[PDB]
DNA sequence: GCCTTGACCTTCCCCTTGCTGGAAGGTTTAACCTGTGTGCAGTCTGACGCGGCG
């Protein structure tokens, strides 16, 4: 996998949903990876390694 | 408020479970204390110590004193050795001679002599013969302290209350269990005589309807107290002067006890400072760290303060001879002890230096001879040196194979030799029936053939009877008829063997 | 449901053979428990004949001698 | 004493004066707490007569007799 | 054991204080040598064949 | 040979004891030119038998004539070395530790017993937290949990007539206070007032371990450890190969650090050193 | 050095060249994993990679 | 065929002199886990007939 | 084939001089120096349990 930032997205696995969870990543040659998302209510999520 | 600290992040630890993190969150509660925390501590210390050893004035009961320990420095005819130069050795407020020495202890064996017969004057505590007593322990006091032989001194008084205190548990463990005893009256009683059976119908004047029951047991009650009163006939004196005295140097001690820990917590942080310096990774971490508190334990066992150096680099060294001993002593299946192990260091200190030079690893007879000593010694290290290989390592280059499969035990047995010796005893016994039953037997004997044990020439002979050297003929006729081309060839096959 | 209803057996060894032995072994050992050889995995273990076909003629022959002392 | 002290004015070693004192021809110096052999000068005179001895060629059981007589 | 014990009492002849470990032709193998090949240390004698 | 069935049980500390032949002191296992074991470590012949066929450390016995002599120059029986898989031996502690198992999988059946969490239960063994033993007078009560700074409120409140520690034995000294039976009849008879869910179901629990305890003979203090067995060494060999090299069960080194710090602790414990390093030196014990 | 050697010997890339037939060699050469370091693994993977 | 010691080596002997006969044992393996268990506090044991 | 009968070999162990060398194992030095980590590990994953949290 190259590197840079990346965007993607899930088929609601709460399937109770039903309903799209995008999310982004970042990747380094080296070094800490951090992750943006949504959850299902509507708010920013954020965890980096 | 550091335990306010632990109070907080306790309250939401993360479920954490590493020591590390736990102690280093202890030790970093109480904070260092410089440039007058080691002189203050070491005088509190000094307060301490220096009260037990006005404490070791005056002792009736440790008769066996100085005085009578350099009878014995001196009881077979000479001593230079160390047990002086802990001995009187007057600071300024070094093998001492005979004459120094038998100077020192004339005043103190005056005051020894002058002291006994004056406690007598009317009273033990006698102003006159107390203050003689003063005397004696005040001239002891500009005097040092003595070494751990006084321990015993010390000790030769705790064998006193070891015994006199565990005699009234003793006496207790016949009296306050069994029957009903009061304790606001025992105690007050205990102490009022404490010498003769006075207080018993004194205590009794309440009447008291479990006393007159004082019966069955009473003959070990009493020979109980006939302990305690031998105890009395033995020391000589009804303590409570002494034990006035295990006080004094009970405070005394645990000054110190108290003390010293504060230069414990002191300088915890050199410790891992000197640690993580030597955590290559040899061993792992945290039993270093332990290592290196017992270090600093016995850097401040042994302090002078009045070097006017820092605490720190006395200590310090002391910590790494601790850890450079442990990781030597531990660390390997293989104990190596300690003198292969510098000279491996050395070496390789060496072999770096000679490839950085010669843009090469270096030849043996090289290094050796710079290192002063022959190819041999050399070439046996380098046999030596090298660790164990981990049996569950991967051969496989996957989770295919360990390395524990591919070995054999080639210790146990072979099931065809098991029965190429049985078919071998068969065919060796059967010869043996074919020749006459007392040379086979004696051979049997001989041999040890369906036996567990072997004899000999005379064993078996004088076993039979007296003959040696017809024996011998006797056993090589048995080779004769033996040898015999019509018997061998059921055994020829066996010369392979 | 299946798996459970192979761990949730009345002996534990072949239940110690395949899944999450960890738990069997601490339930069983507090209890005091006993196997008593009637299936057939336990009997392989060890090596004894199966309580079947070829077998069962002989494993009979037993729990009758668990009866006849 | 200390021993190499002695032994390197003396000119002997610690191996060869622990030799001569189990040949029980020199007075026995005494040990410390610790461990160490205490010389004296006495010790030191004997061992130089326990030397000397053999140099002149007194065996060690006749240059034993001369430290005898040393104490006499 | 007595029983080769006995053995050697017959004939007489023993091993020597040295053994065999001499390399062989696995099972079964069978071939052709076309090469050899030796290395030796540094300071130690090279023998005749070597 | 033959028998019927299996039976299955926590050890008790007498029974490994008898299980055994000889303690272990140290970590040796063998000599860097002599490959030989030492006394009293891994491989004492003396503690698990001789390494061939009827012969000692030093070769005093051999060829069956001194069948159950032991060479007093070391101490060895004479056998066989085929008891190399079976005589294994023991170990003497210097304070308890927990079996792991009995506490951390999921349900603790320790504190599930107790009706305690688990985390406190951690928060004790780390060393962070006391705990009752049991409260002396009205006030505290069982299994209360207290800081060491209200510890120490407490005790300035009364000092000697309560009963409350930190650590392990602890947890001994507890277990073995309660009792299975009356609290049995307590929960039987309690489950009878509100047979709702939460309620059954962990009186239900709760009970059936009880009794299953009653019944088997079992005893819970014995889920902790004064004691450990030592296995025999040639399930965790030490073996060369052709090359000269030996190689190492890992087990090995499980077991030989575990000994340092026990005797290494009564080296601290014959100087009554500050706490401190006792409870990171337990803590190091206990992860080991 | 010692990195390096462990690195060119030891890894799970430094494979014994395969002296079959020169296709073996050259294709040997020419290949491309997906597996190693920064890589994948079989049960970190599914089929649309 | 795999574990037992006295069998494999008395049936060897046994065919060898024109017997076709058994002998078990017990496997060793068995007793392996025995000591591995006991090795963990665990008073495992075998009840006589 | 029973007794020796004397004389002969071989091997092992121990013993005398005057030390020497080497292994294995112990205890103290005063300029000083105070809070890891350190390269992981790339997040498999679906059911089923269970604990807090509503
Ligand atoms: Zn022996």
């Amino acid at each position: 996998r190259s590197p840079g930032v990346f965007f993607d997205s899930d088929k609601g696995k709460t399937h109770s949903s039903g309903k799209v969870l995008y999310n982004a990543r970042i990747i380094p040659y080296r070094g800490s990876w951090l992750d943006f998302e949504f959850d299902p209510k509507d708010n920013l999520f954020v965890r980096i390694d | 408020a550091a335990a306010q600290v632990l109070s907080s992040v306790e309250s939401e630890i993360g479920r954490t479970t590493d020591p590390v993190r736990m102690y280093m969150r202890e030790m970093g509660t109480v904070e260092l204390l410089t440039r007058e925390g080691e002189i203050d501590i070491a005088k509190r210390i000094e307060d301490g110590i220096n009260q037990v050893q006005c404490s070791v004035a005056e002792y009736p009961e440790a008769i066996t004193y100085l005085l009578e320990q350099y009878d014995r420095v001196e009881a077979e005819e000479a001593r230079l050795s160390d047990l002086i130069t802990g001995f009187v050795d007057p600071n300024a407020e070094n093998s001492i001679d005979p004459e120094l020495a038998r100077e020192k202890f004339a005043e103190l064996r005056a005051q020894y002599v002058v002291t006994r017969d004056t406690i007598k004057a009317k009273g033990r505590s006698h102003a006159t013969a107390q203050e003689e007593i003063l005397k004696l322990s005040e001239v002891f006091k500009q005097f040092r302290l003595v070494p751990k032989q006084f321990d015993y001194l010390v000790n030769s008084m705790r064998v006193m209350m070891d015994r006199v205190r565990t005699q009234e548990r003793l006496i207790m463990k016949l009296c306050v269990e069994q029957c009903k005893m009061p304790k606001k009256n025992f105690i007050t009683l205990f102490t009022g005589n404490e010498t003769s059976d006075t207080w018993f119908n004194a205590a009794i004047a309440m009447n008291k309807p479990w006393s007159e029951k004082l019966h069955d047991v009473s003959e070990e009650v009493h020979r109980a107290l006939q302990k305690l009163q031998q105890i009395e006939e033995e020391t000589g004196l009804t303590i409570e002067q002494v034990k006035d005295i295990n006080r004094r140097m009970s405070i005394g001690e645990a000054k110190a006890r108290r003390a010293k820990k504060e230069m414990v917590e002191a300088n915890l942080r050199l410790v891992i400072s000197i640690a993580k310096k030597y955590t290559n990774r040899g061993l792992q971490f945290l039993d270093l760290i332990q290592e290196g508190n017992i270090g600093l334990m016995k850097a401040v066992d042994k302090f002078e303060y009045r070097r006017g150096y820092k605490f720190s680099t006395y200590a310090t060294w002391w910590i790494r001879q601790a850890i450079t001993r442990s990781i030597a002593d531990q660390a390997r299946t293989i104990r190596i002890p300690v003198h292969m192990i510098e000279t491996i260091n050395k070496l390789n200190r060496i072999s770096r230096q000679m490839l950085q030079e010669m843009g090469r690893e270096p030849t043996p007879e090289e290094l050796a001879e710079r290192m002063l000593m022959p190819e041999d010694k050399i070439r046996k290290v380098l046999k030596i040196a090298k660790e164990p290989i981990s049996m569950e390592t991967p051969i496989g280059d996957d989770e295919d194979s360990h390395l524990g499969d591919f070995i054999e035990d080639t210790t146990l047995e072979l099931p065809l030799d098991s029965a190429t010796t049985e078919s071998l005893r068969a065919a060796t016994h059967d010869v043996l029936a074919g020749l006459t039953a007392r040379e086979a037997k004696v051979l049997r004997m001989r041999f040890g053939i369906d036996m567990n044990t072997d004899y000999t020439l005379e064993e078996v002979g004088k076993q039979f009877d007296v003959t040696r050297e017809r024996i011998r003929q006797i056993e090589a006729k048995a080779l004769r008829k033996l040898r015999h081309p019509s018997r061998s060839e059921v055994l020829r096959s066996f010369l392979d063997d | 449901g299946i798996t459970k209803a192979s761990l949730a057996t009345e002996s534990f060894i072949s239940a110690a053979s395949f899944q999450e032995t960890t738990r069997v072994l601490t339930e069983a050992a507090v209890a005091g428990k006993r196997d008593e050889l009637r299936g057939l995995k336990e009997n392989v273990i060890v090596g004894r004949l199966i309580p079947a076909g070829t077998g069962y003629a002989y494993h009979q022959d037993r729990m009758r001698r668990r009866a006849a002392g | 004493m200390n021993i190499s002290d002695v032994a390197k004015i003396t000119g002997l070693t610690s191996k060869a004066i622990r030799f001569y004192e189990e040949k029980g021809l020199v007075t026995p110096p005494m040990r410390s707490e610790n461990g160490y052999r205490t010389y004296t000068q006495q010790h030191l005179n004997e061992l130089t007569l326990l030397r000397q001895a053999r140099q002149v060629g007194f065996n060690l059981e006749e240059s034993g007799e001369l430290v005898n007589l040393f104490n006499d | 054991t007595p029983e080769e014990k006995l053995l050697r009492a017959i004939f007489g002849e023993k091993a020597s204080d040295v053994k065999d470990s001499s390399l062989r032709v696995p099972n079964g193998v069978s071939g052709t040598v076309i090469d050899v090949q030796v290395f030796t240390r540094d300071g130690v004698e090279k023998d005749k064949r070597a | 040979e033959e028998f019927d069935a299996i039976k299955i049980a926590l050890a008790s500390p007498d029974m490994i004891r008898s299980w055994s032949f000889g303690e272990v002191k140290k970590p040796e296992t063998i000599n860097y030119r002599t490959f030989k074991p030492e006394r009293d470590g891994l491989f004492c012949a003396r503690i698990f038998g001789p390494v061939k066929d009827y012969e000692c450390l030093c070769g005093k016995y051999k060829r069956l004539k001194h069948r159950g002599v032991i060479c007093e120059k070391c101490g060895v029986e004479v056998t066989q070395t085929k008891v190399r898989r079976e005589r294994m031996g023991h170990i003497e502690l210097a304070s308890p530790t927990a079996h792991i198992w009995f506490l951390k999988s999921l349900p603790s059946r320790i504190g599930l017993l107790l009706d305690m969490p688990l985390r406190d239960i951690e928060r004790v063994l780390y060393f962070e937290s006391y705990v009752v033993i049991e409260g002396g007078m009205t006030n505290l009560e069982r299994q209360q949990i207290l800081t060491e700074e209200q510890y120490l409120d407490a005790l300035e409140e009364f000092g000697d007539e309560f009963d409350a520690k930190m650590g392990a034995e602890a947890i001994q000294a507890l277990l073995k206070s309660m009792d299975l039976e009356q609290e049995c009849e307590q929960l039987r008879e309690e489950l009878n007032e509100t047979n709702s869910e939460t309620k059954r179901k962990k009186l239900t629990k709760r009970i059936k371990l009880l009794e299953a305890f009653v019944q088997s003979g079992n005893k819970p203090e014995w889920m902790i450890l004064t004691v450990l067995p030592v296995l025999p060494p040639d399930l965790r060999p030490l073996v060369p190969l052709d090359g000269g090299r030996f190689a190492t069960s890992d087990l090995n080194d499980l077991y030989r650090r575990v000994i340092n710090r026990n005797n290494r602790l009564k080296r601290l414990l014959d100087l009554a050193a500050p706490d401190i390093i006792v409870r990171n030196e337990k803590r190091m014990l206990q992860e080991a | 050095s010692a990195a390096v050697k462990e690195f060119f010997g030891s890894s799970q890339l430094s494979q014994f060249m395969d002296q079959n037939n020169p296709l073996s060699e050259i294709t040997h050469k020419r290949r491309i994993s997906a597996l190693g370091p920064g890589g994948l693994t079989r049960e970190r993977a599914g089929f649309e990679v | 065929k795999s574990d037992d010691v006295n069998g494999r080596t008395k049936m060897y002997k046994n065919i060898v002199d024109g017997n076709h006969q058994m002998e078990p044992g017990m496997p060793e393996s068995f007793n392996v886990l025995l000591k591995e268990i006991r090795s963990l506090g665990i008073n495992i044991e075998l009840e006589d007939e």
